């Protein structure tokens, strides 16, 4: 039995070219103790057709993201703890010029 | 024959043999035990404010095989060798063969999901070759064989929507129920296999050539016609006539006419000067059928979006694929950069564009008092002497469709493209047989506790295609599907560092060119 | 042949071939190890205050196959196509085939019930085709094949009640014990199967037609009889006579007479003006047999409940099915809305109603002093020249019954409806062979610790039915079983959102009409 948690950071982000370089946080509810270590898992589930790929899973709170062609980006983040397991989504919508 | 012997080999190839190509394709499938082995009653009312979405129907535990897309049989190189060399193609035969069945059994005990295989559990497969079931294959649904051969796909659950009542979720007395265990099905252990052959009926070749010549410009521009046109009237009411000159195609006499039309809205891609913040539902072309009104994309054959090199498309008229398969039931707002928005620009010498009016006709009778007046129409149906082009088939699009068993029909080219079949390939249904759990006493109520289990295995599909050979005395080179990318960051129609199959652009068939 | 090969396929279909229909049906069954592999002595005294319920008998670990209901072979559409097109039907042959045996073994260790299969354990099946066992099949008991093909049913435990002594639980010296391992049975592993064929004896067709004409109204109402009736006496004792007129059917001379009768109580369904708070046990028709008195529903053939469009039924005379199978041993007080209370109104031109007196006969000898007097009788048995109709068979009701091996009988139509068979289909008994546990020493007492285990598998039953074709010169259309529901909230004879098989109404056979 593994318990649950809350992932909430947005879900629109709505960035626009040329300023495509964005990073996504990993706000956790509720307040974790200082001993419990979290493991993260960022996975790209949708991306534009001309997307190159420089997003590989950092397993960390910071997700760097570069070379964004305009379109819709969806990231399935998986928050895994010692006795806690939650997940969240984020829609990055990059607009053209 | 038994558990320690392979019940079939991996056939996945293509063999071009003159004006004929066989295309074999083996895939690996997973079959979940859908519905926990029972028939259910799926029904809905008006969602999204539209009672068109209200249905009544039944969902079965049966899964099915849907190899009704072109990439399930064709690699993109063998598709390129087809659409750059041949004027036509049509299927001739078919050979499906399910093999290497193995059925696991998941046993979640104290959150330790042990997955072992039972050698004794069976799998039912029948094929519906009398066409007695609702044929749900040729409708543009998911669950197909993948484009890429080492991908493992899950078999889609078989459901069907029967007649509801008064655009509600309630049935009518004509609403039927088809039990699928009332059909004889072959029980398959782990050493058994299921073969099946099929011969396609006589269909026309798909015209995989673009026109080299406009429809209203079929005369030569050198000699002029022996027919005159009414040009004007004099100061009296006396009519006047002029000879149709040589290259004046705007006022020559025409012998053939374009296809059907219904004017759809044209939206600008690329840069775009589109109307901002449009809820595009209330202004689409609908076709009200027995109560509610339905969006009907794409509109029937005989039109085109996208003239040539213009960023205006008729998005109601087109086939919009995604680049990758998506999660089911998603409400994501995709953009232009995600989709494969697919142009029909190659057929513009014969078809009329869907975001423009097709012509104009006289609205009144003229006189010395009333001047002549014309009025533009937004839709024109079949006129005798018409000629249009069928919808282009794509590598990512459907192969066939079933004509509905009604009384009559007019020439059954499916609006989504492909081959209209009266007797299509029969729908191969498949399920896991229910294995009961621990039942220690007799009760007249049926068993509802089962061993939770899934099965997996391979399926091979061997189609055969008769091809129409290109024969043209055109001098200059043609346009063909070349692999033209400027600074590729990835090989297209091939995986990436993640390992997912990356497609960027849809591939048509009309690349050869041919005069009318 | 082995564990990795299917030992039979799923046959479940029907093939109408002229005046003949084969009906195949495969079901999946579960066999618990009943009694923990031993013979027991079930016995009881007077429960519910009645010593009729006192029995002595034996309960075996054997389970059995009971395909003695009509829905086990007939879909409701193939039943509809039968009862609206044919005047009769009877079984001809039978073919039972048990296959895909697999035997699990439950091992509850620290409340973790692991269920694995042993490849080595066997299953005994024999068929009792010399009729040496107590035939318990044709008695309206549960444990049948389900109506709906993807339902998995558990096999009923085989018991039988022998002769008790003096309406107690104690046996008499004529009470027998049949060991069922003293019959030769085929041992079946997981790669073996059990086939069995059977040919039904010569039985009459079931008369699946309603009468078009009353029994006492068979003359024409145009010409009158050449026979006179005693009408009255004059002021002296001189008799007087009148001619039987043309349409006066109340006093014509009759040539044929209705069937048997025993007056049962008639209770009002629907609205109802029934007597409130009736314990309906003490006033039923009983038939006292060798000591105790037994309720005998339904009463023997030749009557009917429910005249026509009236809500009064004879509930002692009818067959009351439930809508769904119920849990065993339930003491629930069901109401009218739960049950399938099944009418015999179609046979009222020939049969007499069971909640009315059948006639009256003269009680005294008249004179100049004593006037003539008649008295109504409540029961009349077989009179020579009688004609009645047999009990209607239903989709939810039994197919056959065994005539008891006594000396003599009068024409053996079963009271519950169906086909009275002298040599019925033999009772297919089946059990799991006992696998002993850990026995480490020799003891002369037999083993009582076994590996707890169950087996499961499929069984197919292929009956064959000779049909009597309809041939009538009736002009107007007939009544037929139509699918007539006003605002259906669910499709009937089809599942629901829960997935349970929903039946609402029983389906007869008498829908065609035929003159006497």
């Amino acid at each position: 039995v593994i318990k649950e948690l809350v992932v909430s950071a947005g879900e629109s982000v709505q960035i626009t070219l040329p300023k495509n370089e964005v990073q996504l946080n990993a706000y956790v509810l509720q307040e974790p103790p200082k001993g419990e270590t979290y493991t993260y898992d960022w996975q790209l589930i949708t991306h534009p057709r001309d997307y190159s790929g420089e997003m590989e899973g950092k397993h960390s709170q910071i997700l760097k993201l570069s070379k964004l062609t305009p379109g819709l980006y969806e990231f399935k983040v998986i928050v895994e703890g010692q006795n806690a397991h939650g997940e969240g989504y984020v829609n990055v919508t990059v607009k053209p010029e | 024959d038994g558990v320690g012997n392979a019940s079939g080999d991996w056939h996945c190839d293509s063999t071009w043999m003159g004006d004929r190509v066989v295309t074999k394709s083996t895939r690996t499938w997973v079959l979940p035990s859908y519905n926990n082995h029972q028939y259910r009653e799926i029904k809905s009312g008006s969602v999204d404010g539209s009672n068109a979405n209200a249905y009544f129907g039944y969902s079965t535990p049966w899964g099915y095989f849907d190899f009704n897309r072109f990439h399930s049989h064709w690699s993109p190189r063998d598709w390129q060798r087809l659409i750059n060399n041949y004027w036509g193609f049509r299927p001739r035969s078919l050979r499906v063969k399910i093999f290497n069945i193995q059925v696991k059994e998941v046993t979640v005990q104290d959150s330790t999901t042990t997955i072992a295989n039972n050698l004794t559990s069976t799998v039912q497969v029948f094929t519906d070759d009398d066409y007695q079931l609702p044929y749900v294959v040729g409708n543009g649904t998911e669950g197909c064989l993948p484009a890429f051969p080492p991908q493992v796909f899950t078999l889609p659950q078989y459901g069907y929507a029967t007649l509801n009542r008064d655009n509600t979720e309630n049935p009518t007395e004509r609403s039927s129920f088809f039990c699928l265990e009332y059909f004889p099905s072959k029980m398959l252990r782990t050493g058994n296999n299921f073969e099946f052959t099929y011969n396609f009926e006589e269909v026309p070749f798909h015209s995989s050539f673009a026109p080299s010549q406009n429809l209203f410009k079929l005369a030569n521009p050198l000699v002029d016609q022996y027919l005159y046109r009414f040009v004007s009237t004099n100061n009296t009411g006396g009519v006047q006539f002029n000879k149709n000159l040589a290259g004046r195609y705007a006022n020559t006499y025409k012998n053939w006419f374009p296809g059907p039309m219904g004017r759809t809205q044209g939206w600008n891609l690329g840069s775009g000067v589109n109307r901002a913040s449009v809820s595009a539902f209330a202004t689409t072309n609908r076709m009200e059928l027995e109560g509610a009104s339905y969006q009907v994309p794409p509109q029937p054959n005989g039109m085109t979006n996208n003239l040539q090199g213009s960023n205006t498309y008729a998005l109601e008229n087109t086939m919009i694929f995604n680049s990758q398969p998506a999660n089911p039931g998603t409400t994501a707002t995709y953009l232009e950069g995600n989709m494969l928005i697919t142009s029909e620009s190659e057929t513009q010498p014969v078809n009329r564009v869907a975001y423009n009016v097709g012509g104009q006709m006289a609205t009144n009778n003229q006189s010395s008092t009333t001047a002549p007046a014309t009025g533009t129409y937004n839709l024109q149906e079949i006129v005798p002497g018409s000629v249009w082009m069928e919808r282009d088939v794509y590598l990512q699009g459907p192969i066939w469709a079933k004509i509905p068993e009604t009384g009559a029909h007019f020439h059954p080219s499916p609006a989504m493209g492909g081959f209209g079949l009266k007797h299509p390939p029969p729908m191969m249904l498949i399920k896991n047989t229910p294995v009961p759990g621990n039942i220690t006493s007799f009760s007249d109520v049926p068993v509802s506790s089962f061993i939770t289990q899934y099965s997996t295995g391979q399926v091979t599909v061997e189609m055969e295609w008769e091809l129409k050979k290109e024969n043209s005395k055109r001098w200059n080179p043609e346009i063909q599907y070349t692999n033209n990318y400027n600074d590729p960051q990835f090989v297209d129609f091939a995986p990436d560092s993640t390992g997912e199959y990356r497609t960027t652009r849809p591939i048509g068939t009309r690349y050869l060119t041919r005069p009318l």
